[PDB]
RNA sequence: UUAAUUUAUUAAUGCAAACACCUGCAUUAAAAAUUUCGGUUGGGGCG
RNA sequence: CCUCCGCAUAAGCCUGCGUCAGAUACACUGAACUGACAAUUAACAGCCCAAUAUCUACAAUCAACCAACAAGUCAUUAUUACCCUCACUGUCAACCCAACACAGGCAUGCUCAUAAGGAAAGGUUAAAAAAAGUAAAAGGAACUCGGCAAAUCUUACCCC
RNA sequence: GCUACCUAAGAACAGCUAAAAGAGCACACCCGUCUAUGUAGCAAAAUAGUGGGAAGAUUUAUAGGUAGAGGCGACAAACCUA
RNA sequence: GCUAAACCUAGCCCCAAACCCACUCCACCUUACUACCAAACCUUAGCCAAACCAUUUACCCAAAUAAAGUAUAGGCGAUA
């Protein structure tokens, strides 16, 4: 029995209890111009306007049917324009809708009833993800910061169970799974591409009283993607609880509502995770985070208004770093 | 339904056995309807209806124990309303015929309100009752507006 | 193999234990991919007033006199409601009969929001 | 009981068609019919016994064009997808009928008999006397019933007046109107009969249960003593 | 024999109640009561309309009182449309010349040894191995997955050359594009409704690979034609239909030219995957009704020769055949069966790989066959690289 | 070995000794107006 | 409200309104450890948690950002003089998650 | 069952009725139904 | 020291070894006994779908060769209609069917020997008879209805 | 809800030999040849060993059907809640 | 002297008389106790008695009594 991680939550002051289990201490910040410009619009203009449906669209619906085929296009076309600059990139595999999963054992647990009452046993957990897009490649990217980096911010700290969040154990395969099998080439990973679901949208949050909880969506929704991307990749390379990785992991991710798009930055330096292995460990993953910020104002007719330059910028600065 | 000996000796085996009569489709018009109907009749009615000169004379004639149909008794009710009321549906524009066909059943002649229960079963004539008896309650706002209405009156007078 | 307990939700396989609830009134509907849309409204709005400056209190004082329980009827209602305007009419001026309307009877309730009988309003 | 027939289907298709097994039970839910139960699952492909049935909008002589000649599960003969204009449908194959054949359908009666190829269904008039045929009708524009078993030929024996005596496999003459409808030649796979089941385990894959385990004395009755006729049996040897 | 058993089908009716048929009264029902009762008479209800609209209880007007129905009939050639004659019939409705193989030009683009992309084989492989083995968790992935990756992936690689030639900046897929084009033939009504994902748009149409003499040439070709069976066979024949021409896009779309079409036949069972033949014809189609949408979008609605030919272009898969087309619209007018005729450069059954071997293969305790792919061929994929390079 | 024959399934009990079940053909309804008379307390399942 | 008819809705018709609501609700102390924000309570069984939502905010003016419920089954398990079998209330229990931090 | 008593049932046939079906009567079969299997003589066969 | 068991789902059962306080088929003054208190929180699962016509020949087996027979487990389109969202219910246990805390019956996934789960001996003595094993001089079926059992692992037939 | 048979839509079958099968050895699973134990028993039919089958006329979960003048039966007068 | 024994009254029985029952609210024929969608009438047989059994073998029908166990019926038997 592992608890099922969700990264895309509904549940509140999720990212406090994320940062608990993946033993993550959060940062805030980070770590052409006219072509380019040009094809972002282009990629909106052309899902919101220039296609012709042949069946109308509703808003249940919207999220599935622009917001994700726009992200694939920006993605797709921004890898192909960003080539010449990145040669990383031309060799670089991508992937749509590619199952992302990690499993870990942190903590432990005196089982209250039945049978088995009084015994000890580990507290296991489960990411799966299906991140949007995807970008993979055969060469690791270079560490943010150096492994033993020490942060005065302490990670925070849980008085209850896991199930109070709601949180909830199931038992079933076991998947270390990196978007591809050991055998692909590409075993490590650029940036992760990630679209909000229509549940965790900012209008229901406002409906309710999560106005609080919109950046926290967010940052959930990278701590979980992420150290389980990285995670894996580490765990493709042999490090586990007890042999530690010897050099930091790192990935890049990209979420967005479909017009709002914040930005985050992982570095994976332990996956000794278990008690046994926690006993004696001063080194901290580490996850560096953007508020969302808002791609466009709005969208017209034809003409997109209070396009916002800085949002692109990023999305090009993520997808220009190389292995060096 | 009933019991035989075998061979017309009670000492032999007794047998259930059914009689069952001999039916037949047939049309018979009513001139006091004005209508054909197909009915499945036996021989004995065919013979009843000859004897009293016609269906309609059959129907108004035969009592509800000898005609032992409820179609029968629906149709002496049809009969008995068109006579009662002296219906001017039977021919239109032709006053003549309708008053002849009146005049041959003259002698069936009854009230309408004790034509309209002729041939009801108890459950019909319990349904019907209901139906004509059956009102939306009154506002008791009418009824308290009047009485204040013809009090008020009473003490105007004195 | 037990007649006597309540049959409940909890009892039955998969299908019997959705299918069954506690009694709480539906809201909305379901759709294609089972997909469960929300009527807003179909769920009941809470009218709240203000109790701002408002002089009663939970309890009464024990001070207070008893009083003689009387309950309303449809006679007393009409004689303090109805029953001055018409007396009015009649010795001041003219009262029209079928003209009830003006004294606030109605031939139907199929005009109103809230409708008498059948009721169409919860409590 | 809560049966209800597997037969539904209002619009012929080509698309094979899921059937429920009856197991031989009837609506009530009781057997009628022994030896049936289980056997490996089929899907109905509908057949069109009405070799000239003219189009929509379309009348007179028309021809079509084999596209397949396929295995049938739920007959002994093999069937024949053929398309006509718009159309396609299942027919009953012929003896020699080959993908890429073209047979004509015809109501056409020839005052001079016409020459009888396999593939082709005429009506038994325009047919000469001593042709081989097959899937035949007992009423004009019934649809064939008679002869649909692999390998069955009947013979068309002599034509009178607006009559046609025709043979059936089981050696019975038939009076038919010459009006109707006709295929030329023997239903495909011949040599049906000459297969092997092999084991056990071959009938019960195609549906057919064991049979009763039950002695019987005879199939026939014993002939009824008349009156003076008794002392005559029973006699016993010394 | 008319199909549909009696048991099965709407029950008859219970005969009316004999007091209905008496002139003078009026029966006496269970209508009064809100119930039925076995003594009463059964009351006769007049027909009830809802008379609010509601979506989820909605009924339909009958097929004559839609606006849309004609008299005539049209025959829409759609996605999962599959041709009885493949190629034939396509080539006769499209009123189109065959030739076999590739267009020289398009073949040329690949000959030499600078258009090819850095371990042509190894990447080609790689890609191969992606989509049949490591894509998912699962140890044999199904074609619904392996599909429409392959090509994905195919894609992406052809993009790796963006470096080389500049103009590859000036393309994009996109995925749920749907274009419609009608025209006739002999008197016929058709209609191609294209519905698919990856359409590759450009900015700058294609050039016209055949000669003016080649296009006169194809007068004294004629049209082969198949009896019995008509053309129409096979098309969804519709009397409520709209006569519309639909390129997909919104005037003054940026990449509003069709360069590639590539189309997936990625059902798990072979009955529901077409036949390569049929694959084909749905090429023929789509690339035709592209073009047909294209031409009559620049001349309008006017059936003549085109002095400008309009060029597109269809890679159809199965995930491990290939089948390429070229196809030059050079007219329009194809009510008449004489004339100028269209033009379509095929090549059918290139296929990658013969076989791939997801688990090893072991007879006895000794390894017969490796995991990987078996019978790999690069030149389809340089046919596949030629295509994509066409334009650049 | 024997005894164990009640199998127990919840759908089979409803659909075989179920108040609905009962009130389907004439002879349930008398069932149920036995066990009214008697006046038990469980009248199905 | 409970214990009462809901009148029927038609699509475009008003809004429900309930004027004097019947169910009464108490404020529980939790049995195990919950967050802080956390906050547990007994439910009538015809309640919803959109209800709950709403009686709260309504009501108290007390801001509610998530609701979840559960029923308990009450113990069948006692026995009386008689061997009758004592029923314990099933009652519904919800977790409301307060908003604002 | 080749015991006795039946043909209520089914099927067919003929004669009435009715202008093929249904009904009444009779006949023939199938299918059953009800009931019994006295006493002496080792016990069993022939007596 | 054992593990031929375990963990989970399904089905079934329905609070049935959690806390506190009490009296008291081996016993602990403790129990699964009595009373009171507490608890299973949805993402998993259940609970689905506007209408009318219309479409759907080509198995599965790594689906590629090859080979079939018993012939197969999953496809739409056209037109009309359509804009509100995350409700309700299952979630506990040492558990079910066998009158029992019964050497029995009990579907599936994963673990194929365990990281999970358990204890054959209340204490003593070392009688007979009884049961299950282990070893046995010389002989090797002489036993017996019969090589039954055990050991050993075997030939050639006859009848059906 | 056991069982006999059927219907609908499901599931299971390691390893080794085999030109490849209602094939052989052999797990799980199904059955019950022979012996011993047990006989108010663990058990109103079980246990241990030894056995027969174990890709099929196979085994098995779910839901449905056939009802006593009857059902169902690879006839044992078998099974139809000990 | 233990186990025990002892008790008087809950209630019931037969009559008489009199013609009984029937909504707090909500839920309840679908898997009852679940707010909310496209069809009933139809001879009882048999045990039993006849010392077997085969025709037959009392069974309420409009209010006591008496006619009278009479006339009658019936393997003219049992019996009715
Ligand atoms: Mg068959
Ligand atoms: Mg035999
Ligand atoms: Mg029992
Ligand atoms: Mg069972
Ligand atoms: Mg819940
Ligand atoms: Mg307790
Ligand atoms: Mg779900
Ligand atoms: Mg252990
Ligand atoms: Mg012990
Ligand atoms: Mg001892
Ligand atoms: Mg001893
Ligand atoms: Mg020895
Ligand atoms: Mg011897
Ligand atoms: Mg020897
Ligand atoms: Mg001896
Ligand atoms: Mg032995
Ligand atoms: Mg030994
Ligand atoms: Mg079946
Ligand atoms: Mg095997
Ligand atoms: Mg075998
Ligand atoms: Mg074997
Ligand atoms: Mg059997
Ligand atoms: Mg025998
Ligand atoms: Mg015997
Ligand atoms: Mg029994
Ligand atoms: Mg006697």
């Amino acid at each position: 029995m592992k608890y099922m991680v969700y990264p895309q939550t509904f549940a509140l002051n999720a990212d406090r209890w994320y940062q608990y289990f993946t033993k993550t201490v959060f940062l805030s910040g980070l770590p052409d111009l006219a072509a380019l410009r040009a094809v972002a619009c282009d990629c909106l203009l052309q899902e919101h306007f220039y296609l012709r449906r042949r069946r109308r669209v509703h808003r249940y619906e919207e999220s599935e049917v622009i917001s994700l085929p726009f992200l694939d296009q920006l993605v797709s076309t921004l890898v192909g324009l960003l080539s010449p600059h990145n040669p990383a990139l031309a060799a670089a595999a991508l992937d749509y809708r590619c199952p992302v999963h990690f499993y870990w054992v942190r903590g432990e647990e005196i089982i209250p009833r039945g049978h088995r009452r009084g015994r000890i046993d580990d507290l296991r957990y489960q990411i799966d993800d299906k991140p949007n897009n995807q970008i993979r490649i055969s060469k690791q990217l270079a560490e943010f910061v150096p492994l033993d980096y020490s942060v005065p911010i302490e990670i925070p700290t849980i008085k209850c169970k896991p199930d109070k969040l709601p949180l909830f154990k199931r038992q079933y395969e076991n998947h270390i799974f990196v978007g591809s099998k050991t055998a692909d080439p590409c075993c490590y990973g650029h940036t992760q591409f990630h679209l909000l679901p229509d549940k965790l949208r900012r209008e229901r949050l406002l409906r309710q009283n999560c106005a609080d909880q919109i950046e926290v969506v967010f940052r959930a929704n990278a701590i979980a993607s992420l150290f389980a991307w990285t995670g894996a990749q580490a765990m493709y390379q042999g490090f586990w609880s007890e042999a530690d990785v010897t050099r930091p992991f790192v990935s890049q991710a990209v979420i967005t509502d479909g017009k709002y798009f914040s930005f985050f930055c992982y570095q994976l330096n332990t996956l000794a995770l278990t008690t046994q292995a926690d006993q004696n460990n001063p080194r901290k993953n580490i996850c560096w985070g953007t508020q969302s910020k808002p791609l466009y104002e709005t969208i017209e007719d034809n003409d997109v208004k209070g396009f916002n330059d800085d949002v692109l910028l990023q999305i090009v600065h993520f997808l220009l770093n190389r292995p060096k | 339904l009933g019991q035989i000996y075998a061979n017309n000796d009670k000492l032999s085996k007794r047998l259930k056995k059914v009689w069952k009569p001999q039916l037949f489709e047939r049309e018979f018009y009513s001139e006091i309807l004005d209508k054909k109907f197909t009915v499945t009749v036996t021989m004995r009615t065919l013979d009843l209806i000859d004897e009293a000169y016609g269906l309609d004379f059959y129907i108004l004639k035969t009592p509800k124990e000898d005609l032992c149909s409820k179609f029968g008794m629906d149709l002496k009710r049809g009969m008995l309303l068109r006579l009662a009321r002296q219906d001017p549906q039977l021919h239109p524009e032709d006053p003549e015929r309708r008053a002849a066909i009146y005049d041959k059943y003259k002698e069936f002649a009854i009230p309408e309100e004790e034509a309209e229960w002729v041939g009801l079963t108890l459950e019909e004539a319990i349904e019907k009752q209901r139906l004509l008896e059956e009102k939306d309650p009154v506002p008791l706002f009418k009824i308290y507006v009047a009485e204040l209405i013809q009090q008020l009156q009473q003490q105007a007078l004195s | 193999a037990d007649r006597m307990s309540k049959w409940t939700s909890k009892r039955g396989p998969r299908s019997f234990r959705g299918r069954k609830g506690r009694g709480a009134k539906g809201i909305g509907f379901l759709t294609s991919g089972w997909r469960f849309v929300q009527i807003k409204e179909m769920v009941p709005e809470f009218v709240v007033p203000d109790l701002t400056g408002f002089k009663l209190k939970p309890y009464v004082s024990y001070l207070a006199p008893e009083s003689e329980e009387t309950p309303l009827t449809a006679a007393q209602l009409f004689s303090e409601a109805v029953a001055p305007a018409i007396e009015k009419d009649f010795k001041d001026g003219t009262f029209d009969p079928d003209n009830l309307e003006k004294y606030g009877f109605e031939p139907t309730q199929e005009g109103k929001l809230f409708q008498l009988y059948p009721r169409n309003f919860l409590r | 009981a809560n049966f209800v027939s597997w037969k539904s289907r209002t619009k012929y298709t080509i698309t094979p068609v899921k059937m429920r097994k009856s197991g031989g039970r009837d609506h009530t839910g009781r057997i009628r019919v022994h030896g049936i139960g289980g056997g490996h699952k089929q899907r109905y492909r509908m057949i069109d016994f009405l070799r000239f049935r003219p189009e929509e909008t379309k009348s007179g002589p028309f021809e079509e064009k084999v596209i397949q000649v396929r295995y049938d599960p739920c007959r002994s003969a093999d069937i024949a997808l053929v398309a006509g204009g718009s159309r396609k449908r299942w027919i009953i194959a012929t003896e020699n009928m080959q993908a890429g054949d073209t047979i004509l359908n015809s109501n056409h009666i020839g005052r001079m008999a016409v020459a009888a190829r396999e593939g082709d269904a005429h009506p038994l008039g325009a047919l000469p006397v001593g042709t081989l045929i097959n899937n035949v009708e007992s009423e004009p524009g019934r649809g064939a019933q008679y002869i649909r078993a692999a390998g069955t030929c009947g013979v068309l024996l002599r034509k009178v007046n607006g009559t046609a005596i025709i043979q059936l496999p089981s050696k019975r003459q038939m009076q038919v109107l010459e009006t109707c409808v006709a295929t030329v030649g023997r239903v495909s796979n011949v040599d049906h009969n000459k297969r092997v089941i092999g084991k056990a385990g071959r009938n019960r894959w195609l549906g057919k249960r064991p049979n009763s385990g039950r002695w019987h004395r005879k199939g026939g009755w014993a002939g009824r003593k008349i009156r003076p006729l008794p002392p005559m049996k029973s006699y016993v040897k010394l | 024999y008319e199909w549909g058993v009696r048991s099965t089908r709407k029950s008859e009716p219970p005969p009316l109640d004999r007091v209905y048929e008496i002139p003078g009264l009026e029966p006496i029902t269970f209508a009064g009561k809100m119930h039925f009762v076995p003594w009463l008479a059964r009351p006769i209800f007049p027909p009830w309309d809802r008379g609010y609209k509601d979506p989820r209880f909605y009924r339909s007007p009958p097929l004559h009182e839609h606006p849309l129905y004609k008299d005539q009939a049209c025959y829409i050639f759609h996605h999962r449309c599959r041709l009885l004659e493949g190629v034939k019939q396509a080539l006769w409705l499209t009123k189109t010349k065959l030739i076999e193989g590739l267009p020289e030009k398009v073949l040329s683009l690949v000959d030499d040894p600078r258009n090819h992309i850095e371990n042509q084989d190894e990447c080609v492989l790689n890609v191969i191995s992606h989509a049949r083995l490591w894509q998912t968790t699962e140890e044999i992935p199904k074609r619904e997955t392996y599909c429409p990756v392959i090509v994905d992936n195919l894609i992406q690689l052809c993009k790796s050359q963006i470096l080389k030639h500049p103009s590859l900046a000036r393309r994009i897929c996109v995925q749920n594009s749907t274009f419609s084009a009608t025209w006739n033939r002999e008197s016929l009504l058709l209609q191609v409704r294209g519905s698919g994902g990856a359409r590759l748009s450009t900015k700058d149409p294609l050039p016209t690979i055949a000669s003016r003499e080649e296009i006169e040439a194809t007068k004294n070709h004629v049209l082969e034609t198949f009896y019995p069976i008509s053309p129409i066979i096979d098309l969804h024949e519709c009397n409520i239909y709209d006569v519309k021409n639909d390129t997909g896009f919104q005037e003054g779309y940026p990449y509003p030219y069709p360069h590639t079409l590539y189309l997936l036949d990625k059902a798990n069972l072979r009955p529901h995957r077409l036949q390569p033949d049929q694959l084909r014809a749905k090429m023929i189609l789509f690339a035709f009704g592209s073009a047909l949408a294209q031409a009559r979008l620049l001349y309008g609605n006017d059936a003549k020769v085109l002095e400008q030919p309009v060029v597109v272009q269809s890679v159809g898969t199965d995930g491990r055949v290939f089948h390429f087309l070229v196809f030059q619209l050079n007219t329009t007018d194809l009510d008449c069966n004489e004339g100028v005729k269209n033009l379509a450069w095929v090549d059918s059954d290139q296929l990658l790989y013969q076989h791939f071997w997801c688990l090893p293969v072991i007879k006895k305790r000794v390894v017969v066959e490796p995991v990987g792919p078996v019978g790999f061929k690069p030149e389809t994929f340089r046919k596949f690289l030629a295509l994509y390079l066409h334009g650049a | 070995a024997r005894g164990n024959e009640y199998q127990p399934s919840n759908i089979k009990r409803k659909n075989k000794h179920g108040w609905v079940r009962r009130l389907s053909t004439p002879a349930g309804v008398q069932v149920i107006l036995r066990r009214m008379l008697k006046g038990r307390k469980s009248l199905s399942h | 409200a409970r214990n009462v008819v809901y009148p029927l809705y038609r699509l475009g018709g008003p809004q429900l309104r309930v004027f004097r609501t019947n169910f009464f609700i108490q404020l529980v102390r939790p049995g195990v450890a919950q967050p802080e924000d956390t906050v547990q309570f007994r439910i009538p069984m015809e309640m919803t948690r959109v209800d709950l939502r709403n009686y709260l905010e309504g009501i108290y003016n007390v801001p509610v950002a998530a609701v979840r419920t559960r029923v308990q089954h009450g113990s069948n398990k006692r026995r009386d003089h008689r061997n009758v079998r004592i029923k314990k209330p099933d009652y519904k229990v919800a977790y409301v998650q307060l908003a604002h931090g």
